[PDB]
């Protein structure tokens, strides 16, 4: 097990997608044009995750670009890492999806869905040994939510026994491009609930937050948005994609970390926060980490309680010094963290720091606290649903009232069942 | 900030060193089945020493010695005397004690018969000291801390416990004058307040009638029985070079002759203090056991004694 | 305390001291390895009968 | 003589396996290339080293091991490192896809598919076996590969070798070294099944390797090389008996005669002292009084429990270095009446003391520094069901609200076999506190 298919899906996925490959493509040492100028053999010990080797030396991606429109896959291919991907895993269509959830899973993606699985199946097969599939989306539109949806219902029909795991971007009313982004959102979460080992909650307005408090910027971008997501997701693909002795696979870190089949949406986190000189002691690192200012979806721990964390150090420090700072905190908030899981807090270090950072932490915590994300998009749902509002759109489509009172219902159960282990 | 587990809810004693904990800002209290303590104030029955001292980054200490219980049951203590060589069978401050399964009169125990005829049968002292005015006898109850490094710490204020009723020899039936335990009492108060006399008091009633203090007639053989019966058993459960750390507060029974010689009746392995001292020895616990172990931000005597020979 | 059965040789010695007195078959195993191999086909066919499903649905909304 | 199998199921059975087979060669002399110069029947023997190494007419010594994992790249290293050489391909078999620390898949699915094979490549070594006694089993209880594999090996190998013994080297899980959760699952799955089909295991307490590596070694971090440098010299402690001229514990029959009175209370504990630093300037070489007193401070355990408050079925002193009978017998004599050293009333209060007067090897650069005489009791006491408690109330506390079960569940094993593999292990805890107390 270590090649990993990466998928990207609508505007959103594409976007947190292309600053993705951008982002570990230097880290790997990959210049724009595919070829290989790093230094050390540690960049090219475990490249085949991520890469496929082509003819000249080259490093290609195993990357599939999806769209329903041509406009934001243009962009990818211009943009400054956009030469690097295969030409033929670029699969779009053409009339878009309209921020609809049943134009992207029923209708319009429906028409593009087996060319997108073709793609897959080409990468796959020339595979060694696949661990898994990675996915990037927003919830909160048509195709990223709607068709990304059901590419993860046709990839667990093909491939029953690989891992999917989902880069998922939750909407917000602080960053909003349509009124329909919470019905988007609770007919995606029904479907990930299902079909996905990992979800990584990134949160649009946790990321706003961190932009605009906990950074001073005051008109914050999507692309700054973006580089806290590139930075995570870095984070949470370091382990695999480097030594140190760790010896591990999706399905082994999806084993200790999931321990309800449902439940399984994790809060990120990085530290530090970027947009330095002074580089950040291990107790900082550590303290940060875990503080809810650096949590990349917009719940409190605090109300919550820890099932699993995951946190991984970057950069030369001493593990004594990790071990004893991790200590720390469990020791001193103890309440917070389940007893009816011993040792729920794992830790590693990468000696490789990203680029810019002397030393930083990336956090994965699977807290109960993910609750209020989830109630939050079941609250602004029933403010529309219970006067049927903006229905017409997706009946318009074929579907009927019952799904949403269904995918609401769903939503409803899984927030229950959260509920469930944080009084437990 | 240390953190603590109780796990003892009528513990009278440790209620006290719970509440004083609390009520200093630098403990905090975790639920009774939480793995991440400092301390654990634990069980009489089946405290799980197994489980202690695996936690890692925690320095973990325990309010109970394991293997302290061969000391305060009855027919453990009559067959460690008998067994060991540093208080042998002819243990002249133990009562002559024998075991069998379920001047000479005798007591068993483990319903108390006091008889010729008829658990442990123990020799009945008959000629016991007397207090005046009454004609009525006692029992002293002293309270020893051992801490983690085996220092053996008497608390300077005993107590005894007395009966109200005179002393009859020919009448053994009668519970209340050859008996002296405060459960039983409740002539309840009448000389002195709940039937519990004081260290100074009795100093004071010594020098007067006996023309003798505490310290010489008596308390120096209670200090040679408490090291004597504690530096037996460290071995066994000394915690030093251990992964975990254990103390113990232990309450010593003691009863006084006509003659003045001291006599060892119960070692108390989760004992309950006199109503006016818990304050002071909750608070010496607290300094010496715990503080000691995790320092924050003398009431006791130690014994100690190395004649070369 | 008696030294007993002691015995030398040129790389070594060895005594003892006394210091007082006082399976299931080949049938069964390949048995149950394939009644898990069944709960597990069982597993995965509710599943694709599930996703199966789900597929009718897909044409229903579109139909 | 008669031939010994080691078995290495899983990434600690086989890098432990590594540690063993590297000290072993520096103990026998051989090299990396696989030539042994002291040995002069060239093509084969019947010495006591040959019980754990065959011969080629080349002049090869050739490992009696199977190395075993359900993925490739632990064993990859063996394959490429100092003693590649040293073993014959066949030995060496991986899969492509691991247990991700789930006994089920170990055991159930990714077991089923191998289980064959393994078998068939220990047969090919059986075959060039004089007189086979039986097996050495390496592994972890918290791997997926170690407790599931393992057990479905163990059970076979009864199978197809009832006539021979089986021994286990386990190591415990420690959450200072693992990352993996769910190992009390897997630890209590293995020991049930483990348990009937094997005859002696050792048990390796990774806290207590870890500590000892800390405290003695001055190690500020260990890493599993640290680790297993140190378990492998304990482990040839414990084989030297069936490698070495000698009469004490000269076949792996009499280890379970010794040691295990009682069958199903096949747990020995092992001590080993000392353990001193090499990077230490100045030491001042123990006595065998201080060594053989040092077998009972549970700092020195392989894992920490108490030995005062439970009693011993059997006592096992394996001395390495300068040491004669008259040394041995006056450090027991003292330290009889300064311990608290209880053993059960049908069983006599005695030790059985093995001497090799050649000093322990060390690896050269390791972490051990060279002693003149060294020590490793092995004791059946009832104190190290410590351990089990310990694993079982973990257990309890995950399975209470069936967390991480339905992994194994999905894998087909059924909810029922976690509950009975628990019963297991409370009726053992039961039989040692019968014993005990
Ligand atoms: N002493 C020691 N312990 C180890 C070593 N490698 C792993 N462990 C321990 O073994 C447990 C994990 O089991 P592994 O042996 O890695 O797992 P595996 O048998 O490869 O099984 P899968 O990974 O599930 O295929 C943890 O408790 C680790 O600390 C080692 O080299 N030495
Ligand atoms: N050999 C003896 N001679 C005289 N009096 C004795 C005696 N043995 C016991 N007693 C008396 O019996 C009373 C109670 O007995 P004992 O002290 O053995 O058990 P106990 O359990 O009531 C003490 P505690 O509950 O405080 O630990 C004591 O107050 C003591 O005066
Ligand atoms: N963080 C982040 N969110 C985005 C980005 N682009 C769009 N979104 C969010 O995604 C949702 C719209 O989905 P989008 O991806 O544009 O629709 P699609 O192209 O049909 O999948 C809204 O909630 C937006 O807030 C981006 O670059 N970064
Ligand atoms: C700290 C460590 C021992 C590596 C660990 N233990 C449990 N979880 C982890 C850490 C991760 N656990 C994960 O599930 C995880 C997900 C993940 C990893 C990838 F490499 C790629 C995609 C993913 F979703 N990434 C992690 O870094
Ligand atoms: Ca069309
Ligand atoms: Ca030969
Ligand atoms: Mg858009
Ligand atoms: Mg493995």
């Amino acid at each position: 097990m270590r090649e990993i298919v990466h998928i990207q899906a609508g505007q959103c996925g594409n976007q947190i997608g292309a600053k993705f490959w951008e982002v570990i493509s230097d880290e790997h040492g990959i210049d724009p044009t595919g070829s290989y100028h790093g230094d050390s053999d540690l960049q090219l010990e475990r490249i085949n995750v991520y890469y496929n080797e082509a003819t000249g030396n080259k490093y290609v991606p195993r990357a599939i670009l999806v769209d329903l429109e041509p406009g934001t896959m243009d962009s990818v291919r211009s943009g400054p890492f956009g030469q690097i991907f295969r030409p033929d895993n670029f699969v779009f269509g053409q009339s878009g999806a309209g921020n609809n959830w049943a134009k992207g899973h029923y209708t319009e993606g429906a028409e593009l869905v087996d060319s997108v699985l073709d793609v897959v199946r080409k990468e796959s097969e020339s595979c060694d040994c696949l661990q898994g599939f990675q996915l990037t989306h927003s919830l909160g539109g048509g195709t990223g939510s709607g068709m990304g949806t059901l590419l993860i219902s046709k990839i667990r029909e093909e491939y029953p026994d690989r891992i999917m795991n989902t880069f998922s971007v939750m909407p917000s009313p602080k960053v909003s491009d349509t009124v329909v982004e919470p019905y988007n959102a609770t007919l995606s979460v029904h479907q990930l609930v299902e079909n996905t080992d990992e979800t990584y909650c990134i949160d649009n307005e946790a990321l706003y937050d961190i932009c605009f408090r906990t950074l001073k910027l005051t008109t914050p971008t999507y692309g700054d948005l973006n580089h806290l997501v590139s930075a995570t997701m870095s984070g949470v693909t370091t382990c695999l994609r480097f030594p140190g002795q760790l010896n591990a696979d999706l399905r082994k870190l999806a084993v200790n970390m999931v321990p309800f089949p449902r439940l399984h949406f994790f809060m990120p986190g990085f530290a530090p926060l970027t947009s330095q000189y002074r580089a950040l002691t291990v107790p900082e690192l550590t303290q940060q980490m875990f503080d809810s200012k650096n949590m990349m979806a917009a719940c409190d721990p605090r109300h919550g309680r820890y099932l699993t964390v995951a946190a991984i150090f970057r950069g030369r420090m001493s593990m004594k010094e990790v071990d004893e700072q991790m200590l720390n905190v469990q020791n001193k908030n103890s309440s917070y963290f389940v007893e009816w899981i011993p040792n729920n807090v794992k830790t590693a270090v990468c000696d490789i720091p990203p680029r810019g950072l002397k030393m930083s932490a990336t956090f994965i915590g699977n807290s109960t606290a993910i609750q209020e994300l989830f109630k939050r998009i079941s609250e602004q749902f029933t403010a529309m649903f219970r006067r049927k509002a903006f229905l017409h759109w997706y009946t318009g489509e074929g579907m009927d009232e019952m799904e949403f009172t269904e995918a609401e219902s769903n939503m409803n159960d899984l927030v229950s069942e959260y509920q469930q282990y944080q009084d437990a | 900030m240390y953190t603590f587990v109780v796990r003892d809810e009528n513990s009278s004693v440790y209620a006290e060193v719970s509440r004083l904990l609390l009520a200093t800002g630098q403990w905090k209290r975790l639920r009774k089945d939480n793995p991440r303590f400092n301390l654990m104030l634990g069980e009489r029955n089946r405290l799980p020493f197994g489980r202690l001292g695996h936690e890692p980054g925690l320095v973990q200490l325990v309010n109970y010695y394991r293997g302290a219980d061969k000391l305060c049951r009855k027919a453990s203590l009559v067959k460690l005397i008998k067994t060991s060589p540093e208080l042998s069978e002819s243990c002249t401050w133990f009562p002559e004690s024998y075991v069998i399964y379920p001047g000479n009169v005798w007591i068993a125990k483990s319903g108390i018969l006091i008889s010729s005829e008829a658990h442990v049968i123990q020799k009945y002292l008959e000629k016991p000291l007397l207090l005046e005015p009454g004609h009525r006898k006692f029992d002293i109850r002293s309270w020893v801390l051992v801490d983690h490094l085996y220092n053996i710490y008497l608390y300077r204020e005993g107590v005894l416990r007395t009966s109200s009723e005179p002393y009859n020899s020919a009448n053994f039936q009668d519970k209340t004058c050859h008996l002296t335990n405060h459960c039983i009492q409740k002539n309840y108060g009448r000389y002195e307040e709940g039937n519990e006399m004081f260290f100074e008091e009795f100093n004071q009633y010594l020098m007067d009638a006996l023309n003798t203090t505490l310290e010489n007639s008596i308390l120096l053989q209670i200090k040679h029985i408490i090291r004597s019966c504690l530096m037996c058993i460290e071995p066994a459960i000394s915690t030093k070079h251990l992964h975990y750390q254990s103390f113990q507060l232990f309450g010593f029974d003691f009863m006084v002759d006509e003659e003045l010689k001291v006599w060892l009746i119960e070692v108390n392995g989760a004992p309950a203090c006199a109503q006016k001292l818990y304050a002071e020895l909750c608070q010496g616990i607290v300094d010496v056991a715990i503080s000691s172990v995790f320092p924050l931000a003398s009431i006791f005597i130690k014994l100690h004694h190395h004649h070369h020979h | 305390m008696e030294v007993i059965e002691l015995n030398k040789c040129t790389s070594g010695q060895s005594f003892e001291v006394i210091l007082k007195p006082p399976d299931p078959s080949l049938e069964e195993i390949q048995k149950k390895l394939e009644a898990a191999e069944e709960r597990r086909k069982y597993q995965e066919a509710e599943l694709l009968k599930h996703l199966a499903e789900k597929r009718e649905h897909e044409r229903e909304v579109i139909q | 003589m008669r031939e010994c199998i080691s078995i290495h199921v899983g990434q600690a059975g086989v890098q432990i396996g590594n540690a063993c087979w590297e000290l072993y060669c520096l103990e026998h002399g051989i090299q990396p290339d696989g030539q042994m110069p002291s040995d002069k029947t060239i093509g084969g023997g019947d010495d006591s080293f040959n019980t754990f190494f065959s011969e080629t007419g080349a002049g090869k010594h050739v490992p009696r091991a199977v190395f075993v994992d359900l993925e490739p790249t632990v064993i990859d290293e063996v394959r490429t490192g100092t003693y590649r050489q040293l073993f014959h391909p066949e030995q060496l078999i991986t899969g492509k896809e691991d247990a991700a620390n789930n006994y089920a898949r170990g055991h159930y699915t990714i077991g089923k598919e191998i289980i064959d094979l393994v078998l068939d490549r220990i047969r090919k070594l059986a075959d060039q076996c004089t007189g086979l006694q039986g097996f050495l089993v390496f592994h972890s209880f918290g791997g997926g590969t170690g407790s599931g594999f393992t057990s479905l090996l163990m059970e076979r190998l009864s199978v197809d070798y009832g006539k021979k013994s089986k021994l286990e080297f386990s190591i415990y899980p420690a959450p200072q070294v693992s990352t993996a959760v769910v190992e009390p699952y897997n630890s209590i799955l293995t020991t049930h099944t483990t348990l009937e089909h094997s005859d002696c295991a050792f048990m390796v307490d990774n806290e207590a390797i870890y500590d000892i590596c800390r405290r003695n070694l001055d190690i500020e971090r260990p890493t599993y090389t640290n680790l297993n440098r140190l378990i492998s010299q304990i482990v040839s402690s414990i084989t030297a008996s069936l490698r070495f001229d000698g009469a004490l514990n000269v076949d792996l029959t009499e280890f379970q005669t010794n040691l295990v009175p009682y069958p199903r209370i096949h747990f020995p504990l092992a001590t080993y002292a000392p353990v001193i630093s090499a990077e230490k300037a100045y030491h001042e070489q123990l006595s065998v009084a201080e060594i053989t007193n040092a077998c009972f401070e549970p700092a020195n355990q392989m894992v920490k429990c108490d030995p005062r408050h439970g009693k011993y079925m059997a006592c096992c002193l394996l001395y390495r270095g300068d040491v004669v009978p008259k040394d041995v017998n006056a450090a027991i004599a003292t330290i009889k009446t300064k311990r608290s050293i209880q053993f059960v009333d049908w069983c006599p209060t005695g030790f059985k003391v093995g001497i090799n007067y050649q000093p322990p090897t060390v690896v050269p650069g390791g972490d051990l520094a060279k002693v003149q005489r060294a020590v490793c009791m092995l004791s059946n006491t009832t104190a190290i069901a410590e351990a089990w408690a310990r694993l079982d109330h973990k257990f309890d506390l995950m399975y209470a609200k069936r967390a991480f079960v339905h992994w194994y569940v999905g894998e087909g094993m059924e909810e029922g076999e976690f509950s009975e593999a628990r019963e297991d292990m409370a009726a053992l805890e039961k039989d040692y506190e019968e014993v005990g107390v």
